[PDB]
């Protein structure tokens, strides 16, 4: 049975309407610096009274080198996670090589593209944002792809509710002269960003960083917090 | 199994909708245990107390449900919970981590929302578990598949009221007989009934005994309960 | 047609469930009353005309030689799923075990293939409500009601279809935990008697208890570990005894 | 409210859809047939959507002796005439027997009407003019997706095609007598074809001419080959 | 994978200037047992056909059933389907030949060899063997089991190529197949003294003779004949 | 047990000059110390200009042959009347051969 | 819509659906049978739509194993597919039971297939009553099968656009012959009936078809009338019409 | 989903086509020394990195395609084309005729998958047969050979200006910047190398796709040659 | 929700109901009785058109040799339960070893039909089926199955547009006699009293073609010619 049809303007309109599930899903960003790609997500407000400990952050390793985060319906999420780790072990098993960023990229890409033609499937009510860094190279990647199964690569961007404004800001204040060539002035371009539409909160932002060579690391409540404080100062200074 | 114009999933919203009428459950995760209670929606003299079992379910011998929602979806659930902790056993000889078994669970309900056009259970989930990666646990699932987990939670009806309580008299280094205190109560001011008596509760706790070094897990009798009832004053 | 035909709706009722209920509330009365060494299922057998046998028909229905079934609702529905039940008895339990199920995991087995009709493509709920009555070694007796969702619950006495409200009440008033089976029998008549309309003697009333064990109905003698059926129905010259002495 | 689904009857007796099916012909560039006794023709103006674009193929050889012409759906006349394809190709190995015209109709006709039968499916949007020279001579058949097939000493399909029709309805005693002589079906073909024109004069490109015959096999004529006959 | 139970022996053919002749006897063999005597292994399809058949007899049974259906099939939504378009006897073989080739290729033979023999609508005479293994091919002559040894060798006395049909007239030809099943009767331990012999001409169309039998037989001599050596009386 | 082989004899030979090319076949056709045929023919003209002969079992050189000349049939249809160059044949003709790997065509096959 | 799909009962107990097929086949050319006393004739009217119709060409009636004529009016695709499905069913009883399949046997079949396309709903009706008939072991046997698949055995029997006209000429002819009626004459009446019925459709001219199957003119083979008995039927109708 | 509108066209082929309209523009022209492809990026941001935007790709070394309209539904009909090129190749040890692959390709469209695909393509080649082609193929399973086409939203002006420009002797130079200046007039933004994309396919070379520094040169000639009139 | 076979909002199956409507399309009454040692069904017969050929027109059917079933509902869904209960009572019989009782058949029919009742994809069948035999082990028999998946076994029953006045007629006849069957040694006898029985409720007169007749003896089920009809028909035409 068809869910996914054209309508007589030429929209999917299955596929249009997962976007709005992205669009009410909690904010995503990520930027890359020189040697660098940071990933940062605001966190929800349905409940707090909750164990951190336990409950799945929103940034998910795929393989060692290669990162994802989502805007959209969370259950959705694990799915494409799943086939994406799936995807990264037989890539290694049959071509003795991890996947290219790109790869894993146009593999779920792909896989949410196949959703929006089948009988008796919806499409993911999820967006991505895929980073890393490729095999035994240093040059860093980052990669969005959509509900439609369309994906391409990004200076910067950010996915989800008040994406709009977030875009805004770093249009104008990504310079692709410039990249932040810090890991920590990266992370203080990832943090003023997130800060426009997360209304203050240490336990509101998170943050991950990837570096070359399978390095990655969260961030502590309290080390993003370094930041927030830095950059409430710099703009009171004025 | 379709999207709204919004961004929703009809059917989903419409399951959680039912799931709010159904008797109350409350989960309480204490420093040294777990509190699983729950109140028996719809009751009469004629019931049999005793010998039932309607909301709260082992599925493992470290791992319990509360269950908010239609009873007989619900066991259909169970079972395959079940399935899946003994395939974890087998395949590795060590008994599933309670997260493992939580995913899976809401990964089969997840599947209803995205495919074979046939309706979501009616059901959402409190966890109770322990394992040797976190010790003591606190889950919940509902229709979207969804799951998260807490220090105190509730499902089913009423759970705006209990939210608000348990936010109020939760403290982190809470010891569980505290806990099992905190649950009653919590339900006796959330009751859509006259007061709360001993057969229309459910009852059951996971608790580490200071004489050993494992795990144990008690599903209260009706007369302890009843019991325990006393004790805090409640009678 | 392979999409559920029960569905949520806004208010998050599933419809054709509680049409199913409904179907169930215009059924003729049925019950049943636990005693402390026995149950009783019982119920009236509308005859559609006086040229139909009423003996041809089983209300009341051996599910094991130890669990009995009563219903209220749709008749059809209610006998596909008793050959159904029996067969899960041997295919699920019997097969693999050598004894036959105990009560509540027989139910419980029932109660899934309800539940599959509220969800599988193509089906609708099954038009009935069963009252499973039976005993086994380690929990003994027990009573059991089963609904077109698949839920099931268990009684100490109850009553389902038209005249199910005032019956609960009446056995409410007349149930304690020491009853010998002998009076939840003539409790059973007595509640019975105000359901029924017309004529009220033992070839309009069909009854069954899961008492002790009938060597005399085991069909051989030989091995005394094997005691026998503690199903009974009764007959319908057993019932009009008692009638006389109301 | 009746038009749904092929799988379903008006309160007067029409299947909707197949009469939608029926409607992509009409929108199909024309296309004639007609036979004597010794040959078979079809002349099918191709339709061109730009002035920078192919006039479309209209014509798919099925087997060294038989062979159509589409009106409507070009992809549908590509499922159909494939399976006249393997039905022709089955013949020859297992039978090693030429496939007769009337044979392939019956074929076509029984493919058709499946469609016209079962949900999910849709009727084949393609009108076909099948010609043939078999053991018992030459052959024109006009297949519509009803699933009806006719056998005719000519005919035309297509937008118009009323024109052509009327033309040889009436030229009928004419060329079923052009027998041995090739050139003279093929001009008598295209004097048809025009009286269902109104766009311009036939080109070098707009025609598309297949002839089968006595000694002739099945062969399709494109270009500077039909020159001659403009 | 099998093995034939119930069997039949020599099918001899040839054509002459006119048409074609195809004979086979009436036994069915079960081992060594003669055990059936009426058993008839020409079969007539048509007017302008005979399919000739050994080997084993309920494969034989089948193969019969199919060309049966063949002309009912045939038939079907065919005005001419007995004029030109007839059934002719190439699309039989080819027909038999394909059936008897994907058979073998599911190691799942007929167990048989069979000869077609007929004249097609233009005239031309049509001889071609078929067999289990889908092996085919066509001769002035064809015989198979015991007629390829000793048959052959007689029919092709009479003729040895192409250029030796129009010299061969139906008489000289319906001789030399009554020998040659003589001879088989002779020295074929499986074959019979009755026997069925057809005829297609292009003139005369189908003769079928059912019930002939070998006849002319030198025994005499046998008389003459005492011990194994040097046994004098 | 059923043999699906058998052999009936013959033999093929096959010659290129500059601008021609020669494929020669006898004529006889024998099982066992039989002869089935002094003239069944075992080299065919296949269109496009290509001879072929497939000689051992001759059962499997006739299907080879058909399926190729069907082959030829459908690579017109296909690939608009295009002519099969001879080594084009040949790469198609390894693909039918070794279709049948596990069940080989019992035949020396020239073209 | 209690017409929007077939497996659906109106609320009078009628299949909507079916009663919409037998519209299609009240609109369809004009068909008959008759049984004789040793066979059956079948004839129908071919409306020559067009004077480069091929005559004598576009053969309507069928042939179903050797002994069954089969002829209908409504959708002639939907006939078709029956035909087929009739000579399946007749191949598996042949060769199954050896004896050619009996015309009630044979009715059977068709009935139940027919009746199968209205049970489901993502099934459609048949859109064609369908006269057939032969001689078997016993007796020639005539019947028609309504889109429902309801079926009985005839005397005499119509179906399509001409149908009324055709039924009362057939009345007068089972009321007038008690006795019984020749092949050949049925074949001739058949005729008769057909130009008859052809009134109520006289605006396309038509070419007319016969067919028979009796024990003593054709051995209980099907077979077409053609040439020389067909040519007496069409002038034996044409003078019977003044 | 295989309904008919009473005018007898498949609703959601119809609507297919309404998709298509809708995506960037993408250009063909076919010579006698080749066959030029070129593209409209279209990045929905400046931060988006515009060599990413892959719109015109490889099928065979003889064999190129651009694509117009969503995009994302190209990947499996890509696939197809390369598999089929490829395995022609091993079955026949020859190149597949560009015609063969476009009718493949065709042949996967008509696989009504729950929907049509929301995506045309413009396939350019070269044969020894045919020599150089250019074809559109529509989801609707049906294609139609052209000399000049342009799809996607900027299709209906730039097929008129096609019409001018087109002529049976236009060098491969000559309509390079043939396709720039099309698309210059018919993008929303200013074209220079990042928002547009030029590739050709010739006999000797095979299909290269034009790197940015290359066809910047070409969009500088460009300039040149028109302020001269 | 009146097109498939859910529920309605009272509980109700409008496609059932509208198959018990289906039953009486034929404007046909039947009726089954039982005597000491046979079993008879009688049905009107109505051929209103000249043309047909009367002899293939019945609603009475030989399911095996012992099993006679009479259809009240439209003839192709008749025989389509006709077929469906010859192949069951075949299986039955090669599957078990005796022959498939009168009852058991019956229960499996109205199983069969309970699917429809609960299955969206097929529509219930528009027929009430009437089974008797002589069983062997339970002596004259008839078990009637309908639309909803119902089935019972019947001292006497009649089914179609005049079934209540038919019942109620044999319900009284019953009512006085005492008895629960025709006490009758010959079925000559019980024919008799089923046609005078229907006559006398129908208010109508019965020539030979406007019957059918069933009888069920130990071992054999048959259906009576016009002839044996007749002669049935001049007997009570002696005491009536
Ligand atoms: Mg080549
Ligand atoms: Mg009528
Ligand atoms: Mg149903
Ligand atoms: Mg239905």
């Amino acid at each position: 049975r068809a869910l996914s049809i054209f309508s007589p303007d030429g929209h999917i309109f299955q596929v249009e309407y997962a976007l709005e599930a992205v669009k009410r899903g909690t904010c995503a960003v990520g930027v890359k610096g020189k040697n660098c790609v940071v990933l940062g997500c605001e966190r929800r407000s349905t409940l707090k009274l909750q164990d951190t400990r336990i409950t799945p952050s929103k940034v998910s390793k795929i393989d060692s080198h290669v990162v994802l985060s989502f805007s959209g319906l969370n259950a959705d999420s694990r799915i494409l996670i799943e086939k994406a780790r799936v995807e990264a072990q037989s890539h290694r098993l049959t071509l003795e090589d991890p996947v290219t960023v790109e790869y894993l990229t146009r593999y779920v890409a792909g896989v949410q593209q196949r959703y929006t033609q089948s009988g008796g499937v919806r499409p993911f009510g999820v967006s991505t944002l895929i980073a890393g860094f490729d095999p035994r190279d240093d040059e860093p990647k980052l990669y969005q792809t959509e509900p439609s199964g369309i994906y391409s690569s990004w200076s910067a961007q950010t996915i989800g509710r008040n994406s709009k404004t977030v875009r805004e800001f770093l249009e104008k204040n990504y310079d692709r002269k410039e990249p932040p060539a810090t890991v920590e002035e990266c992370v203080k371009l990832t943090v003023r960003s997130l800060l426009e539409v997360v209304q203050t909160g240490a336990k509101n932002i998170e943050i991950t960083v990837v570096k070359p060579d399978s390095d990655i690391v969260a961030l502590s409540s309290e080390e993003i917090n370094q930041y927030v404080t830095q950059i409430e100062q710099e703009k009171q200074e004025q | 199994t379709i999207f709204s114009p919004e961004g929703r999933l009809y059917q989903v919203e419409y399951a959680l909708e039912s799931i709010s009428h159904a008797g109350t459950a409350i989960g309480i995760m204490a420093s040294d245990g777990i509190v699983l209670a729950a109140e028996r929606k719809v009751t009469s003299t004629l019931l049999e107390q005793d010998t039932s079992t309607e909301k709260l379910y082992k599925l493992n011998d470290k791992i319990a449900v509360a269950v908010a929602g239609l009873t007989a979806d619900a066991e259909i659930l169970i079972n395959t919970a079940r399935i899946h902790a003994q395939n974890y056993l087998k395949t590795y000889n060590e008994d599933i981590p309670v997260e493992i078994l939580v995913r899976r669970l809401s990964d089969i309900k997840q599947g209803y929302t995205q495919h074979g056009g046939l309706r979501p259970f009616g059901v959402s989930f409190i966890y109770a578990g322990y394992d040797d990666r976190y010790g003591y646990q606190l889950y919940t699932s509902n229709p979207s598949g969804n799951y998260t987990g807490w220090k105190a939670i509730s499902v089913g009806a009423n759970t705006s009221a209990a939210q608000t309580l348990l936010q109020m008299d939760y403290k982190d280094d809470m010891k569980v007989d505290d806990a099992i205190e905190l649950a009653l109560k919590t339900l006796s001011k959330t009751t859509d009934s006259s007061a709360l008596t001993y057969d229309r509760l459910e009852f059951a706790t996971i608790r580490k005994g200071a004489n050993d070094g494992e795990v144990y897990q008690k599903i209260f009798k009706p007369q302890e309960i009843k019991d325990i009832l006393v004790k805090t004053g409640i009678t | 047609y392979s999409f559920s035909l029960t569905t949520f709706s806004p208010s998050g009722k599933l419809g054709q469930i509680d049409y199913a209920l409904t179907a169930v509330k215009q059924g003729v009365t049925s019950l049943g009353i636990k005693a402390t060494n026995g149950v009783v299922i019982a119920t009236e057998k509308k005859s559609s005309s006086p040229l139909a046998m009423s003996e041809t028909l089983s209300k009341v229905s051996l599910l094991t030689p130890d669990i009995g079934a009563v219903y209220s609702g749709m008749g059809p529905d209610y006998r596909v799923l008793v050959d159904k039940s029996r067969k899960v008895a041997h295919t699920s339990y019997k097969r693999i075990y050598g004894e036959y199920p105990p009560t509540k995991l027989l139910v419980s087995e029932v109660a899934k293939i309800m539940q599959e009709a509220t969800q599988s493509g193509g089906v609708r709920p099954f038009g009935v409500s069963l009252l499973i009555a039976g005993h086994d070694e380690f929990n003994g007796f027990s009573l059991y009601q089963v609904d077109p969702s698949g839920s099931y619950f268990p009684w100490k006495a109850t009553a389902i279809g038209k005249g199910s409200v005032a019956a609960k009440t009446f056995l409410e008033k007349r149930w304690n935990d020491e009853l010998e089976l002998e009076d939840a029998i003539h409790i059973a008549l007595l509640t019975l008697k105000e359901s029924v309309e017309g004529e009220f003697n033992g070839d309009t009333i069909e009854l069954a208890i899961i008492g002790d064990e009938n060597p005399d109905l085991l069909g051989y003698t030989g091995i005394p570990t094997d005691k026998g059926p503690r199903f009974r129905k009764l007959t319908s010259q057993e019932i009009n005894d008692r009638l006389e002495a109301l | 409210n009746y038009d749904g689904d092929t799988v379903t009857f008006s309160p007067t007796g029409r299947l909707f859809q197949v009469e939608y099916a029926l409607e992509a012909i009409k929108q199909g560039s024309v296309t004639v047939g007609l036979r004597s006794n010794t040959h078979a023709v079809l002349v099918a103006l191709k339709r061109n959507a730009d002035e920078l674009s192919s006039y479309q193929k209209k014509i798919i050889k099925c087997d060294e002796h038989m062979g159509l012409s589409l009106a409507g759906l070009a992809p549908d006349a590509r499922v159909l005439s494939n399976y006249l394809r393997q039905q022709c190709n089955y013949s020859s190995l297992v039978f090693n027997r030429k496939l007769a015209v009337e044979r392939a109709g019956h074929l076509l006709c029984d493919k058709a009407q499946k469609n016209t039968q079962s949900a999910g499916g849709r009727p084949y949007g393609v009108g076909l003019l099948i010609i043939g020279y078999d053991k018992s001579g030459a052959h024109l058949l006009e297949f519509q997706p009803s699933g009806n097939v006719t056998e005719l000493y000519g005919t035309a399909i297509g937008a118009r095609s009323q024109g052509a029709k009327t033309y040889l309805e009436r030229t009928l005693d004419t060329f079923i007598k052009i027998d041995g002589n090739p050139d003279e079906l093929i001009k008598a073909g295209v004097e048809a074809i025009s009286q269902s024109l109104r766009d311009e004069s036939l080109t070098v490109d707009n025609l598309s001419i297949a002839i089968v015959g006595k000694d002739t096999p099945f062969t399709i004529y494109d270009g500077e080959a039909v020159a001659k006959y403009i | 994978t099998q093995q034939p139970i119930v069997t039949g022996t020599s099918v001899i053919s040839m054509k002459y200037d006119n048409g074609v002749i195809i004979a086979a006897d009436n036994l069915g063999s079960y081992g060594s047992l003669l055990r059936f005597n009426g058993v008839e292994r020409l079969i007539p399809v048509g007017d302008n056909t005979v399919v000739g058949i050994s080997g084993d007899i309920s494969d034989m049974q089948h193969i019969e059933r199919l060309l049966k259906d063949l002309v009912t099939e045939n038939a079907y939504d065919n005005p001419l389907a007995d004029a030109e378009e007839a059934l002719e006897p190439s699309y039989i073989f080819e027909y038999l030949a394909t059936v008897m080739y994907q058979r073998r290729s599911k190691m799942n033979p007929l167990w048989n060899a069979i000869i077609v023999a007929g004249v097609q609508s233009n005239g031309d005479q049509f001889l071609r063997y078929v067999n289990l293994l889908g092996v085919t091919y066509s001769s002035p002559t064809l015989a198979t089991g015991f007629g390829a040894h000793m048959a052959n060798p007689l029919l092709r006395k009479v003729v040895d190529r192409e250029s030796d049909i129009p010299k061969t007239t139906v008489q000289v030809a319906e001789e030399a197949i009554v020998n040659a099943m003589r001879v088989l009767y002779y020295r074929d331990a499986r074959s019979s003294r009755n026997f069925s012999l057809a005829i297609i001409d292009k003139n005369t169309g189908l003769t079928f003779k059912k019930n002939l039998q070998v006849e002319n037989m030198k025994w005499d001599f046998a008389k003459d004949i005492k011990g194994y050596g040097t046994q004098k009386i | 047990q059923f043999n699906p082989y058998g052999d009936n004899g013959g033999t093929i030979l096959g010659i290129a000059g500059e601008d021609f090319a020669v494929l020669a076949g006898d004529t006889r056709n024998i099982t066992d110390y039989s002869i089935n045929s002094r003239y069944e023919p075992k080299v065919f003209d296949c269109g496009d200009n290509i001879v072929m002969s497939a000689n051992g079992f001759a059962a499997d050189g006739d299907a080879l042959v058909k399926r190729f000349k069907n082959s030829v049939k459908w690579y017109h249809f296909d690939h608009n009347d295009k002519k099969l160059s001879i080594n084009s044949a040949a790469r198609n003709i390894q693909h039918l051969l070794y279709g049948k790997r596990f069940f080989p065509y019992y035949v020396h096959t020239i073209i | 819509g209690y017409d929007l799909s077939n497996s659906v009962f109106s609320p009078d107990g009628r299949n909507f659906q079916v009663e919409y097929a037998v519209k299609a086949v009240e609109n369809g050319t004009t068909s008959i049978g008759i049984k004789c006393n040793d066979g059956v004739v079948f004839a129908v009217e071919k409306l020559i739509t067009s004077k480069l119709l091929v005559p004598q060409k576009n053969v309507k009636i069928q042939v179903v194993d050797r002994h069954i004529g089969c002829v209908y009016s409504g959708l002639i695709p939907d006939g078709r597919h029956l035909v087929n499905r009739g000579r399946e069913e007749a191949a598996s009883f042949k060769k199954l039971y050896k004896t050619p399949i009996p015309i009630p046997a044979f009715a059977d079949r068709l009935g139940q297939y027919v009746q199968a396309h209205t049970l489901y709903n993502s099934v459609r009706p048949f859109g064609v009553s369908t006269i057939f008939g032969g001689v078997d072991k016993n007796g020639a046997h005539l019947y028609m099968l309504e889109p429902s698949g309801s079926y009985w055995g005839y005397k005499g029997a119509a179906t399509g656009k001409g149908r009324q006209s055709a039924k009362a000429e057939l009345e007068k002819l089972v009321d007038h012959h008690p006795e019984g009626l020749s092949a050949r004459e049925a074949v001739k009446q058949a005729a008769k009936i057909i130009y008859l019925a052809h009134e109520d459709n006289k605006e396309k001219d038509f070419e007319l078809e016969i067919s028979w199957c009796s024990l003593s003119e054709t051995n209980g083979l099907h077979k077409f009338v053609k040439g020389d008995l067909l040519q007496e039927a069409i002038d034996f109708a044409q003078k019977e019409i003044n | 989903v295989s309904t008919f509108s009473p005018e007898g066209r498949l609703f959601q082929v119809e609507y297919s086509l309404e998709a298509i309209k809708l995506g960037s523009t993408a250009i063909g022209i076919a010579t006698k020394e080749g066959v030029v492809l070129g593209v409209e990026k279209r990045a929905t941001s400046p931060l988006l990195e515009s060599d990413s935007i892959e719109k015109i790709v490889e099928i065979d070394r003889h064999i190129g395609c651009a694509m117009s309209g969503l995009t994302a539904d190209a990947r499996s009909m890509i696939e197809h084309a390369r598999t089929a090129a490829v395995t022609h190749n091993l079955y026949y040890d020859e190149d597949i005729n560009v015609e063969s692959l476009t009718q493949s390709v065709c042949d996967l469209a008509l696989r009504f998958m729950s929907r049509p695909f929301g995506v045309a393509l413009l396939i350019a080649g070269h044969d020894a047969d045919d020599g150089y082609q250019l074809f559109h193929a529509e989801p609707s399973g049906t294609f139609y050979r052209y000399n000049a086409k342009a799809i996607g939203s900027g299709s209906e002006g730039a097929q008129a200006e096609l019409l001018n420009e087109w002529h049976s002797s236009l060098t491969l130079k000559e309509a390079e910047l043939l396709v720039l200046k099309i698309l210059k007039q018919v993008m929303e933004e200013k074209l220079d190398e990042n928002n547009a994309q030029l590739s050709c396919i010739t006999k000797q070379d095979g299909f290269k796709i034009y790197d940015n520094e290359k066809t910047a040169e070409l969009i500088k000639e460009l300039k040149e040659k028109e302020a001269a009139e | 929700d009146r097109h498939i076979t859910i529920f309605s909002p009272e509980g109700r199956l409008y496609q059932v109901e509208y198959a018990f409507k289906a039953t009486n399309q034929t404007n046909i009454n039947s009726l089954a009785v039982r005597g000491k040692d046979c079993t008879v069904v009688i049905s009107q017969k109505k051929v209103p058109d000249k043309l047909l050929d009367p002899t293939t027109v019945s609603y009475i059917f030989c399911i095996s040799r012992t099993i006679g079933m009479v259809v009240n509902g439209p003839i192709p869904d008749a025989r389509n339960a006709a077929l469906r209960a010859k192949a069951e009572a075949a299986e039955f019989r090669y599957k078990y070893g005796y022959d498939m009782p009168c009852d058991v058949l019956a229960k499996r029919m109205a199983n069969l039909s309970q699917i429809y009742t609960q299955r969206a994809y097929m529509r219930p069948l528009g027929v009430i089926l009437t089974f008797v035999s002589v069983d062997e082990e339970l002596g004259p028999s008839i078990y009637k199955t309908d639309p909803a998946g119902y089935y019972v076994g019947y001292k006497a029953t009649a089914t179609g547009p005049k079934q209540q006045e038919i019942t109620t007629n044999l319900e009284n006849h019953f009512k006085k006699s005492k008895i629960d069957h025709i006490n009758e040694e010959s079925w000559e006898k019980v024919v008799e009293f089923a046609i005078t029985h229907m006559i006398d409720a129908l208010g109508t007169e019965f020539s030979k073609n406007d019957l059918e007749v069933g009888v069920a003896t130990k071992d054999k089920f048959f259906t009576l010619s016009a002839e044996n009809i007749e002669e049935r028909l001049v007997a009570i035409a002696e005491q009536d």
